[PDB]
């Protein structure tokens, strides 16, 4: 029904980021 | 559920890496990619958001198997394996391809500790 | 399934400790244990049996997670996971400890590929 | 009920032995 926002995280540092 | 489609989608992975014109990020190492209740489990996943319109990204999970799981509204789980996990976040739906399976969970048990009978006796014998 | 419990046990491994008594033997590395439709999967299991005594062996297998299937006389597989499986061939049951879970599974399908909506659908009716 | 053979094998060999 509308984009969402896709999420990212890097396991080894726990740093997430939109993408 | 109902509203799992309209969640953020979080992605999980021991790898990440991006190409130069970046609209192509592969996360390779125990993925989990998940959207409410949706849960996808794989060994490598590429999300490709062509043409860098939002709401139009693919996700690609490749596994040995790649497994999918999603909660019903009915309160039945949904879970599945395969090679493959194809999901067009525009579409409705999601695609598994190369030894697909798929399962529907009607009764389950959580807790520390779970004792669970094996002998069965349907019938029984005497000489 | 009713007559499980009467079959041979079977343990498939990657690696194989003796213990030099003769009483345990370790097995380690995707390790599979069948008897009948029953099956465990575990990195490690220890299989004792104290003091020599046959029918008194005890199966102990870890995993993160560890997994559990057996087929129902009634046709509805039951699966679950923990960290620990123990089973006494002497009793009837089966413990799983540490994030226990169980589940039956009341339906199923195969194929190459499989479409699966993960909205879903709308009652379709028009006077 | 009574006792079951029990039976495993090396996954490298093929070999089998019971316990």
């Amino acid at each position: 029904k509308k984009p969402v926002p896709i999420i990212y995280c890097n396991r080894r540092t726990g740093k997430c980021q939109r993408m | 559920v109902t509203g799992d489609t309209d969640q953020p989608i979080h992605i999980e992975s021991d790898q990440q890496s991006l190409d130069m014109q970046g609209n192509v990020v592969t996360f390779t190492g125990n993925v989990i990619v998940t959207q409410g209740t949706i849960k996808i489990n794989a060994d490598k996943v590429v999300v490709t958001r062509p043409g860098g319109e939002q709401g139009k990204e693919v996700i690609d999970g490749y596994g040995k198997p790649a497994t999918f799981y999603q909660m019903q509204d009915n309160g039945k789980p949904v879970e599945g394996h395969a090679s493959q996990m194809h999901y067009e976040l525009a579409k409705d739906f999601v695609v598994l391809t190369g030894n697909a399976y798929l399962q529907q969970v009607d009764s389950n048990i959580k807790g520390d500790k779970i004792t669970y009978l094996v002998k069965e006796q349907k019938m029984q014998a005497f000489s």
